[PDB]
């Protein structure tokens, strides 16, 4: 009687673009849900994850999308054991629904509120979590890589099984901007292949700039942007160029911004302070390249001493 | 929203001394002081859902959203002109977008491009050079003016500088202060 | 899968076997326990443990489980960390008293893994022996179990086992931490001792006949591994950056003695 | 030799006891003010040397509530079955600061030593510190804040204890300087760690390897310091500014009401003789929040003097090893 009309006070509203009173929705639908436990659950979670998928999806940043998407995930094979869908296409669509909804953004823009109480929605990323059925807030690929724990990059249709292995694994400054691409293409098949999976094209371009910038920039330390522009021969040019000065200014890595001659180099060492790993966890495949620091004396000198004895 | 998203973005590289708490800050406390955020709705933040993306200069992300459903919002038609408002408005984003490079971008350029900053912005090259010639004059930006070249070197090394001195913004309270205790105590 | 290879609990334990040793409150020789860890069912994660008074002695068995039972509440409530894994014993090894307490140990069921306390002034035998068994049927007898021996390892928080490291230094002679700074760079001191003592003698020995054997790309490497990142090249470029670096910090401990001077200054005209 | 003030002596903390802290390190309270137990040490030769001491769990989720005294009755009742009795000669943490003297937990210090005199509280250090100068402070607080008790009040029993004028800092007693022969097995663990399965005495030298090279420890301590000194600092100052807008800056203007009314009439009162001087808030000094402004400054100061040291020979080592 009650949870099946507040999710009509979530899914009607949604769909008149109502974004505010969707979050009380969602709100209220799991505080409701919370004093159902008593009860074993019913296996109807799914509808309303697909719904906050729907809500998290732009109002949330991708973070809180693809963490209620990696509940759905879960949650729909436990369906397909009691429930048993007969749905091999649809055990690709939902495998995959995870993992394009995963490389979305690497890091927040919370500096523009820095000004007054910085604290406030990274604490109400738990209160957001705790909605989810989270315990502690969204990390990164870690997820996907306790989840390939799973049968997933096999689960996953053989059009997208194999890039996976080289967006993250099988790296290359040269030849994944003619890997990631051509497969991105691969997906952009609209009509029969979820014409809803297509919103993840331009964050993959997003991500593709400052994870492969972060690649070359640490790989070697100067080529002119004079042949890089054509180097990453993408779907960009102008913005191409405000894009990697976007990995610049928010500092993915860092290139000496505005060159008119073009001849951006990289730069030693000068800056393992804040600006390495953006902010802590590592966007880099093991190619990154090494820098000097204090302590790091005792350290290498300390250890190559007392492992030979 | 023109006089705030730029005249407090000098003292906000941790260098906080021209506070004006009387501005948006009236609904931008609120109007981020929540968790679920999509598409704006109202005038207020169908305003502040760009000016964030007017912080981060996006120059057409920080328009293009003053110019969709506001013109029947009593924005742009109610005011008896139709595109004059808006081409007195565009034009001071414009202006007001070059003016971002000045205080945000300026970090480790060692180099800076001129001929083609006034193209990507699609304005007047003279219109956008008079502005950040302003800068030099009234914001005093640490950067080297060379415009028989069109170019201008920065030199901005401050990077980890302004930290030991984010650690005398205070040590100024001690100071000014120890210039107040006598004044307290005599 | 064999759940006995590796048992793995840090010095927290040692500290349990001793002090529970050193005081007894009049235990003649034998103290036991519940020995309390985690399981990944390949390598046994063990933290923490807790002692009983006991009677060991022929024929009368005594390990107060109930109470183990009890603790093991109070342990698991102050930290989340195991569940009981079995009986840890001091000397003697496996006879007819630790299966009788392994008895006392499936009055509750679990899968037992076990830890030995070795009092002896042996060098030979390792100071502590996990012991783990299979067979393990026993539907007979007391209990006819058949010990497997486990080889330990220390692994866990490695600021720990660095602050263990100068217990090590205690354990030479105390070795107190007052004079962190200046010590630990008497230490990376007697670290490049250690550095200019080897490289020489394995240079030395070459030159005699056939030295730099297990110094060849062994240290050679490791020649390699210290000049890697201390010091760097000679890039006198780098040596302006630190002279600046040198700059800063005069700075950094400026503000600091001077903030020194802000107490007084400011906090005690209170004072007058 | 390791005497205070008549009852207590110095504490002899042995590397058995500090491996149960540092097992309750830094985490089950992180970023978390856990009290990490208390110093269950006993009376020797000019010593409190601690034996076992045992974890306190706060109930730590994101915060710490006091949780059951049963716990610390069953760790004493479990201490004695085997150990000591609940000597408790101290409470311990770490936990979250470098170098800091907590005012609550300072309270939580003050009436523990007014109980048993015979206390020094530990502030232990991990690498947060950034290592950094003194790690382990056994500091107790002043026996003439124990003498004027209780407790460091507000307006009263400030400019009174505050002309006895206490000290704000003492005895940050010397710890673990002795083969105490607890010792005895771990260095029997040294001898084989020296010894052919050395592969963890070197990731110990490790821990050496991937502290320096990386980590802001110079600047995002500093922001930390930028951050502490702005709003402390000036805060003191704001009451150092509000006491005499009051001491003298009111008693300038209470005076000259007075004053203009001639001191009284003879005839009758002196009605507003009576009413002029009514005493402002702060009358008289704040001692109360400032003497822990005393010790806190003065601990910003201890950071600020690790600050400069662990600095300084980085600049040297980088200087020296660079050059050549």
């Amino acid at each position: 009687m009650h949870l099946e009309t507040r999710l009509v006070q979530l899914d009607s509203a949604i769909s008149m673009e109502l974004w505010q009173e969707a979050f009380k929705a969602v709100e209220d639908i799991h505080g409701l849900f919370s004093l159902s436990k008593k009860p074993p659950k019913p296996q109807l979670m799914a509808n309303y994850y697909n719904k906050v998928s729907t809500v998290f999806w732009k109002s949330g940043n991708a973070l809180f999308h693809a963490s209620t998407l990696h509940r759905l995930y879960h949650l729909s094979r436990e369906m397909r054991k009691n429930l048993t869908q007969d749905e091999m296409q649809r055990m690709s669509t939902r495998v995959l629904l995870a993992t394009l909804s995963i490389p979305i953004t690497p890091e927040r823009t919370d500096i523009a509120r820095l000004l007054d109480m910085d604290g406030i929605i990274v604490e109400k990323q738990r209160r957001l979590a705790t909605l989810l059925g989270l315990q502690a807030p969204p990390t990164r690929i870690g997820l996907i890589n306790d989840m390939v724990r799973f049968n997933v990059l096999q689960y996953v249709v053989p059009e997208v099984k194999d890039l996976y292995n080289w967006l993250e694994v099988e790296f290359n400054p040269l030849k994944l901007c003619e890997r990631v691409t051509k497969v991105l293409n691969w997906v952009r098949e609209q009509p029969e292949k979820e014409p809803e999976l297509q919103q993840y094209v331009p964050q993959l371009q997003s991500n593709t700039i400052l994870r492969l910038l972060q690649q070359v920039a640490q790989i070697y330390q100067s080529i002119e942007f004079s042949r890089l522009t054509s180097l990453v021969p993408f779907v960009d040019a102008f913005q191409l160029e405000r894009a990697i000065v976007d990995a610049a200014r928010h500092c993915d890595l860092q290139v000496r911004i505005d060159h008119t001659s073009r001849t951006l180099s990289f730069g030693s060492d000068l800056n393992y302070a804040t600006r390495e790993d953006a902010p802590i966890g590592p966007h880099l495949q093991s190619m990154p390249s090494e820098q000097i620091r204090n302590q790091l004396t005792a350290m290498s000198s300390v250890l190559a001493k007392a492992l030979e004895v | 929203y023109l006089v705030s998203a730029m005249l407090l973005e000098i003292p906000y590289m941790a260098a906080h001394e021209s506070d004006a708490r009387r501005r948006m800050i009236s609904k931008q406390f609120h109007h981020q002081l929540r968790v679920g955020e999509r598409q704006p709705l109202l005038g207020p933040p169908e305003s502040m859902r760009e000016h964030v993306v007017a912080a981060s200069k996006a120059m057409k992300m920080g328009d293009w959203k003053t110019c969709h459903s506001f013109i029947i919002n009593e924005k742009m038609n109610g005011k008896v002109w139709d595109l004059f408002p808006e081409a007195d408005k565009v034009r001071t984003m414009l202006v007001r977008k070059i003016q971002e490079e000045s205080l945000r971008t300026y970090l480790f350029t060692y180099s800076s491009v001129y001929d083609s900053i006034s193209m990507e912005t699609l304005s007047d090259m003279f219109e956008l050079d008079l502005p950040t010639v302003h800068s030099i004059i009234s914001k005093m930006i640490i950067n080297e003016e060379l415009m028989a070249s069109l170019d201008q070197p920065t030199q901005t090394v401050v990077m980890h500088r302004t930290e030991p001195t984010a650690q005398q913004n205070l040590a100024l309270q001690l100071a000014e202060k120890l210039g107040s205790l006598v004044e307290n105590n005599e | 899968f064999p759940g006995g290879r590796v048992v793995r609990l840090h010095p927290v334990i040692l500290a349990s076997i001793v002090d529970s040793y050193e005081r007894r409150n009049e235990g003649a020789a034998r103290v036991i326990g519940t020995l309390l860890g985690t399981v990944d069912k390949h390598s046994v994660e063990v933290t923490n443990c807790f002692s009983v008074p006991h009677n060991e002695s022929e024929d009368e068995v005594a390990v107060d489980m109930e109470f183990a039972k009890n603790m093991y509440e109070l342990h698991k409530k102050v930290s989340p960390n195991e569940l009981i894994l079995g009986w840890y014993a001091t000397g003697h090894d496996i006879t007819e008293h630790s299966v009788l307490i392994h008895e006392y140990y499936s009055r509750e069921a679990p899968n037992p893994i076990h830890l030995t306390v070795d009092t002896s002034l042996q060098n030979g035998r390792m100071s502590i022996k996990a012991y783990v068994s299979t067979s393990m049927g026993v539907p007979g007898r007391t209990m006819g179990v058949m010990f497997t021996p486990l080889t330990v390892k220390y692994a866990y928080y490695d600021t720990e086992r660095i602050g263990v490291d100068l217990i090590m230094k205690t354990c030479f002679s105390p070795n107190r931490v007052i004079g962190l700074s200046s010590d630990l760079q008497q230490v990376g001191g007697a670290s490049a001792r250690i550095q200019d003592a080897l490289s020489t003698v394995l240079q030395y020995a070459e030159d005699v006949l056939s030295g730099k054997v297990s110094a060849d790309n062994t240290v050679g490497r490791f020649l390699m591994s210290l000049v890697n990142q201390v010091p760097k090249i000679v890039p006198d470029d780098f040596e302006t950056m630190l002279n600046s670096n040198i700059n800063d910090l005069l700075m950094v401990t400026y503000l600091a003695n001077l903030t020194q001077s802000q107490i007084a200054l400011n906090e005690k005209l209170v004072n007058l | 030799g390791g005497s205070g003030d008549s009852a207590v002596k110095q504490v002899q903390i042995d590397g058995l006891v500090v491996l149960k802290i540092i097992k309750h390190y830094q985490e089950e309270g992180q970023g978390t003010e856990v009290v990490q137990g208390v110093l269950l040490g006993l009376v020797v030769e000019d010593r409190l040397e601690i034996t076992n001491c045992f974890p306190f769990p706060q109930h730590t989720e994101d915060d710490a509530d006091f949780d059951e005294v049963q716990y610390q009755m069953e760790m004493m009742r479990s201490l004695r079955h085997v150990n000591i009795d609940h000597l408790h000669v101290g409470w311990y943490q770490s936990t979250y600061y470098g170098s800091f003297v907590t005012r609550a937990l300072l309270d939580s210090q003050f009436s523990y030593q007014h109980a048993i005199e015979e206390s020094v509280v530990l502030i232990y250090d991990p690498i947060k510190t950034a290592q950094g100068s003194l790690s382990l402070k056994a500091y107790r607080l002043t026996p003439k804040l124990m003498e004027v008790c209780k407790e460091k009040d507000f307006s009263p029993e400030a400019l009174k204890k505050a002309n006895i004028t206490f000290e704000h800092m003492f005895e940050e007693v010397p710890i673990v300087i002795k083969n105490s022969h607890l010792i005895n097995v771990l260095m029997w663990e040294l001898e084989k760690k020296s010894a052919v399965a050395d592969k963890h005495e070197l990731l110990s030298l490790a821990s050496s390897n991937h502290l320096g090279k990386n980590l802001q420890l110079l600047m995002d301590r500093v922001d930390e310091m930028s951050q502490d000194i702005v709003k402390y600092n000036t805060y003191m100052r704001n009451t150092s500014k509000q006491q005499q807008q009051k001491h003298q800056y009111q008693q300038r203007r209470q005076q000259e009401n007075m004053q203009r009314q001639s001191r009284g009439e003879p005839p009758l009162p002196e009605e507003d003789l009576s009413k002029l001087f009514k005493p402002p808030q702060p009358p008289a000094r704040m001692d109360s929040l400032l003497i822990a402004g005393q010790i806190n400054t003065y601990c910003q100061n201890i950071k600020e003097f690790t600050a400069q040291n662990l600095g300084k020979l980085f600049m040297a080592q980088a200087l020296q090893e660079y050059n050549n």
